[PDB]
C-alpha cells in the first residue's frame, strides 16, 4: 500500500480511500475495476 | 468496546446501495 507523506488533512496517509474499495466491492458483487485497473 | 469478533458484508453492500 502506497503512502504520501504530505496531506492537506494533515499528518501522513495512505492514498487509498473508502470510495475505491467500495467500487471494488461493487465490481465483485456485479457478478469494472480489476487489480490491474487499480494498479494503473 | 465492540472488539469485532465477527463481521458482516452484504449488509454493508446494501448500506452503500443507499449511500450511492
Amino acid at each position: 500500500f502506497i503512502v504520501e507523506d504530505d496531506e492537506s488533512l494533515g499528518h501522513k496517509e495512505l492514498k487509498v480511500r473508502k470510495g475505491h474499495i467500495a467500487k471494488l466491492m461493487a465490481t465483485e458483487y456485479q457478478d469494472e475495476y480489476t487489480w490491474s485497473s487499480l494498479l494503473n | 468496546t465492540n472488539a469485532s469478533p465477527f463481521i458482516k458484508r452484504d449488509r454493508m453492500r446494501r448500506n452503500f446501495l443507499r449511500m450511492r
